[PDB]
């Protein structure tokens, strides 16, 4: 059973991050969420969503979400992380996201969720390469 | 982070006691003490002690189940951790102590493929980070503490060290039912 | 009837009992039953009633098992309705009554989220067309017991039209929330 | 659990319809079924086809469908939509079906379902915008 | 031969044989045995046979799980058997003996709709590459399947290379896990 | 759930292959995986990739394999299969995998199963339509 939540508005919220910021993201690039399935930024958006929807309008209990995570999350991801994380092959947090913003036009890729080994994270040196495919793949929208 | 010349980074650190309120969210204090907050509601609190609690064998758990006192959370909670054991095969290792809806469960920790292994391999899972402290073989582990208590406490700021998250609890939903043995010949 | 352009609205709607041979089929009739078909000859009778059928509280399961008198799917279908409650701790609001291959089981109904709560989710989840807005941990219908049977195929619905996506739904979740019972399953 | 099941070379039949005359689709309309995770149409032709297949080549019983649920259809669209029945939105309850068919020419959008109101099918005017995006995308394709 | 002129085909053989320590592998020899690999050294022993050998209508199977000598990959080879099973309600056809850690469940075979064709059904889908040739059930008869054996008799074996019939394949029961609790009936309220 | 194992860098050799020997892929071919769903090779070289993983870097328990299943391949397309095979439509058993090459440059399809029809594998005139399909959409490199 493959996730099919389509989220709901995506404009992030203040409340939501750590330091309060109005940080929001296009349609253009959030849209891929839609269609991609090893994405983790996107999973935590749509469990971000549901829990928006399900205080705001919604009149605690388990079974909601215990049946409805897979809409939201697929959980198949988390086994991936797990996996990752037997092994000392670096993990994702879930904590953590990074992403390449355009300065001057404003757009904005897709983020992705900044890996940790050991208990800190990587500092811009063994995934750069990541990041210059993502900036190939930004480039390629132009 | 210069990239390009046209791109910069900036991180995106999530806050996630938002989520409080929709599932339940993962802590670690301690190395060992993990706690497990549905809410502002009383909570799990699991724990790795060398000191007993139960010191008796029988878990009445069907007449916990007729009185119908404990918290539906709670118990949803923990009927998810002992059905997401990998592999449970002695009973005389869970120990429970069910009154007025107290949850007050214990698992007895004592070369390798045993109930410990499978009971600490799921307990490690609850949270990822904070669980670690307490690589090279994941299967086959065990740890120098003898005995893994579960207790509901109320909820006070029990996430000092590690981040609040869903993460493992969400993880474990699907896993529930993936392994379990055969006890009855008609199940 | 053009929308946009040189693009006209036209519609479709699917014939369902086309679908009958296959998997069990969901309908309505009047505010409190609701039938489900498994193909055109039998079928089961979900109704919500006051009046109990059977008074006893026994359900010799075991036993009905043993004597294999009933028809398989239709027991099939009560079990993924049992397994699909989400929290079911009193287990003395069941009653069973099996017997030379009935299926005659209840379910009693009797501040809030009971295991009526339950209950009457699984029931909505089953028969998606005219089970009945906010409520989801009180749904606390005013009938106060549930009754399953089977039933020789009629025409037993006209006002809901068929449809297997409830009973699709519940196929899925069979085994979630469901609480522990025996120490070492 | 993914959409494995294909769909046999496709046409809808006037017995699988009321008041519908051998009404069928292009196969390039029937292309994303491939692709699309979130669509009920092609879970419905799916599930007839499977149909199709089950008198015209197997030999009732329910083992066949329970076996091939997440194959055929990913059971949480349908848990999406019942999540939207209880969240009061509209949601859909895979009866009634649109889309537009060019007036020179063959080629068909891909049928969206209708929405349903509080038992009452919704009103052509509140997803209007829906059907003009579906437009926008189809003059894109074009 | 080629296509389009530019393009010629080329063809990608497996070897399946390498799956061996990472998850298990079956195959088919001898008609009747269909041996399945849980790793290196041992594995299950598939047979059916006229003759039975679990005399006793016993299982001790709470037992077994007490005593703990048996060996764990294996017993958890048999549950990802007997969950998968379709439609189970018989118990007394099951037979089944754990003493000594030793892996023998004996499934008694002795109108189609009954515990044999789950059982068989259950069985061919374990071993998928080469068990046509235990059923005699004919093209997509699914409702019923038969077999001249009366019985199906899973035992714990060495493994001293038994592959016969068909190469080794996880595909069946890596297919089959998901089965698990996916068709069984309910047999107490409170499960 | 679906398939989230990520794909080292991905090439095979004889320890993995029964008579052809490094066999090596382009990492446009094999990035296909990533967004098809309802293919046989993508589940072959995620069970291979964590054979590698799993013999190197770790130290015969099933569990392993018992808990990431779905995360590893996806079983659905397995049990399609399994229900082709009863109905004797032409299957995959998982064996014997076909696609195009050509030695200007060395790019080359992402590889389909060779069906099983008689229980010998399938002449390439029955399937000439599936072959072609994937040629002339192997031209669309524009
Ligand atoms: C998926 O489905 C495909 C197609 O069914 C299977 O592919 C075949 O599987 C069978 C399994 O038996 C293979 O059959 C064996 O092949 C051996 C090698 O072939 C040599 O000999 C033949 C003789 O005609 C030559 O044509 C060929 O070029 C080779 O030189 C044979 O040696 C086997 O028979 C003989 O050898 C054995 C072992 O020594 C003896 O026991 C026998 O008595 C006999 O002398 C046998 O024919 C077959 O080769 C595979 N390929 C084909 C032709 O399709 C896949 O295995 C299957 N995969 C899964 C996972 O299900
Ligand atoms: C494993 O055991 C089964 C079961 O056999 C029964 O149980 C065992 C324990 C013994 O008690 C048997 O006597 C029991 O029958 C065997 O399957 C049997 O296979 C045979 C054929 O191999 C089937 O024979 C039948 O023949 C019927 C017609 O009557 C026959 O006899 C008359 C009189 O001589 C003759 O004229 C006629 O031509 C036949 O030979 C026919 O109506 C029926 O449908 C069937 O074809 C028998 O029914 C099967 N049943 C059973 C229960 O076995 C397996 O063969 C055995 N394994 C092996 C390897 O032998
Ligand atoms: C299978 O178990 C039965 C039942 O024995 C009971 O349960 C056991 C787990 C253990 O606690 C026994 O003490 C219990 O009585 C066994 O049948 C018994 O066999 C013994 C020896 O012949 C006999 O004295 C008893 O009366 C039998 N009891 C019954 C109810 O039949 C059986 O032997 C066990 N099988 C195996 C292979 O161990
Ligand atoms: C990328 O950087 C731009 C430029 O700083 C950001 O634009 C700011 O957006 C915030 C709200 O999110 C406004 O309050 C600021 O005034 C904007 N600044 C400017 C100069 O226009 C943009 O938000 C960043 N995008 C992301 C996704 O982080
Ligand atoms: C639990 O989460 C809720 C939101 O889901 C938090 O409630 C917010 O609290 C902040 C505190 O500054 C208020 O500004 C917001 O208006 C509140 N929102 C709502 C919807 O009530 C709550 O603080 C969280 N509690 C804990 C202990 O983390
Ligand atoms: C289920 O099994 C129970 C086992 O006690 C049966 O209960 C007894 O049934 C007999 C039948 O002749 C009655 O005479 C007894 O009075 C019953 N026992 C008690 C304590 O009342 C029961 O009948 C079986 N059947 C059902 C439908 O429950
Ligand atoms: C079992 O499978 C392994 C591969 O998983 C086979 O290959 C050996 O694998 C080990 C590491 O697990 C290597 O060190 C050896 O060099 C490999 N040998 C060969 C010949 O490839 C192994 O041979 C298989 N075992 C059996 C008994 O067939
Ligand atoms: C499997 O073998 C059978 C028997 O040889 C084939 O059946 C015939 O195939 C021919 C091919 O020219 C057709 O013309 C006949 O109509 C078929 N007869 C029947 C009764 O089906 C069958 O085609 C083979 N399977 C294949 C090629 O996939
Ligand atoms: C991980 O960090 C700890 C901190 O104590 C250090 O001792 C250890 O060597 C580190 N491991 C690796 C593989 O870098
Ligand atoms: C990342 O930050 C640390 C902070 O101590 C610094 O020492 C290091 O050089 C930085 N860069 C890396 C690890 O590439
Ligand atoms: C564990 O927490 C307790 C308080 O709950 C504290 O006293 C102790 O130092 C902590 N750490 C341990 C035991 O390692
Ligand atoms: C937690 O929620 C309760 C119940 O609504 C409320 O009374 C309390 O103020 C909240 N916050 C806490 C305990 O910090
Ligand atoms: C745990 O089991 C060991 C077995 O020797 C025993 O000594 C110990 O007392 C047990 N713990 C409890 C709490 O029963
Ligand atoms: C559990 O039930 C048994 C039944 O015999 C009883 O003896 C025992 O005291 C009970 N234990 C507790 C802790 O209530
Ligand atoms: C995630 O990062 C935070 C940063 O403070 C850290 O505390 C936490 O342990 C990390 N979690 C994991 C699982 O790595
Ligand atoms: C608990 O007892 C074990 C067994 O002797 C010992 O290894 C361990 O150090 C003790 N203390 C703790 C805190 O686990
Ligand atoms: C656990 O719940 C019970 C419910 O009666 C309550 O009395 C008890 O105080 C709770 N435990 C703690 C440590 O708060
Ligand atoms: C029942 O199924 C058959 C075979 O699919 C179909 O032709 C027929 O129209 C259906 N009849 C009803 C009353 O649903
Ligand atoms: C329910 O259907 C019954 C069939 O006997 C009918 O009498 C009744 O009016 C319907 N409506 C109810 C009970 O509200
Ligand atoms: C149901 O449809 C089947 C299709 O085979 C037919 O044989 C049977 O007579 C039908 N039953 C009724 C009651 O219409
Ligand atoms: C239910 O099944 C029994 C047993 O086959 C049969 O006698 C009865 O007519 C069926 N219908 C009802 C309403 O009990
Ligand atoms: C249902 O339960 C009530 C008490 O809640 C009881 O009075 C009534 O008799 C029960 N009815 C049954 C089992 O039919
Ligand atoms: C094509 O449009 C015509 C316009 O008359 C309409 O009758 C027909 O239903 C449409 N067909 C499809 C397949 O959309
Ligand atoms: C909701 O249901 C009511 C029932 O009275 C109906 O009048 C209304 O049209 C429905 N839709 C909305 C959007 O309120
Ligand atoms: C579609 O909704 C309408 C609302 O009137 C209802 O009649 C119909 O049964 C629904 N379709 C289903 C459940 O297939
Ligand atoms: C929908 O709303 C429009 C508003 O102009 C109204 O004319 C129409 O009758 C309504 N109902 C429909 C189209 O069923
Ligand atoms: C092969 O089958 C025959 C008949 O069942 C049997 O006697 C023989 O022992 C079997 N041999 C092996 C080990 O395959
Ligand atoms: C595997 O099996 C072979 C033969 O039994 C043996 O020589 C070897 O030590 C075993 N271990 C490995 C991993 O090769
Ligand atoms: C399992 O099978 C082997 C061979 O049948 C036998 O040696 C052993 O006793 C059985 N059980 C154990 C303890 O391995
Ligand atoms: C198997 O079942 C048959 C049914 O006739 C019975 O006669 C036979 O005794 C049973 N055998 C065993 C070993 O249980
Ligand atoms: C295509 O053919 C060339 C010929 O040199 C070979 O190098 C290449 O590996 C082939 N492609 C594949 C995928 O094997
Ligand atoms: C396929 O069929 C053709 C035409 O009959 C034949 O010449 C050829 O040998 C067959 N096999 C292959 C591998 O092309």
């Amino acid at each position: 059973g493959t996730f099919t939540w389509t989220l709901s508005d995506y404009c992030l919220t203040r409340w939501m991050l750590i330091e309060a910021e109005l940080k929001c993201f296009g349609n253009t690039a959030v849209a891929k969420c839609n269609e991609k399935h090893d994405e983790e930024f996107c999973d935590m958006l749509r469990l971000f969503d549901f829990n928006k929807q399900a205080i705001q309008r919604l009149k605690m209990s388990i079974q909601l979400i215990n049946k409805a995570v897979n809409a939201l999350i697929n959980d198949q991801l988390i086994m991936k992380n797990h996996l990752r994380d037997i092994m000392c092959i670096p993990y994702c947090n879930y904590s953590k996201y990074w992403y390449l913003n355009h300065t001057t036009t404003g757009r904005t890729s897709l983020p992705k969720c900044w890996l940790v080994s050991n208990g800190s994270y990587l500092n811009e040196t063994h995934f750069s390469d990541d990041i210059e495919q993502q900036a190939d793949n930004m480039i390629t929208e132009m | 982070s210069l990239y390009k010349g046209v791109y910069e980074l900036q991180t995106l650190e999530l806050n996630m006691e938002t989520l409080n309120m929709t599932m339940p969210l993962s802590c670690t204090k301690n190395n060992s003490h993990h706690y497990i907050m549905v809410g502002n509601e009383t909570g799990l609190e699991l724990t790795l002690t060398n000191t007993s609690i139960i010191n008796h064998k029988f878990c009445n758990l069907s007449d916990a189940h007729k009185k119908n006192l404990y918290d539906h959370a709670l118990m949803s909670i923990i009927s998810t951790f002992h059905l997401s054991i990998p592999n449970f095969n002695q009973y005389e290792a869970m120990s429970c102590d069910f009154n007025g809806g107290k949850i007050s469960v214990q698992y007895n920790l004592s070369h390798c493929g045993t109930v410990a292994n499978g009971v600490l391999q799921t307990f490690m899972r609850m949270a990822w980070g904070g669980s670690y402290i307490a690589c090279g073989n994941w299967d086959c582990i065990m740890t120098s503490y003898q005995y893994l208590i579960i207790q509901n406490t109320t909820w006070e700021d029990h996430c000092q060290f590690s981040r609040p998250s869903p993460i493992g609890y969400l993880g474990l939903l699907s896993q529930r039912t993936r392994d379990i043995y055969i006890s009855r010949r008609l199940l």
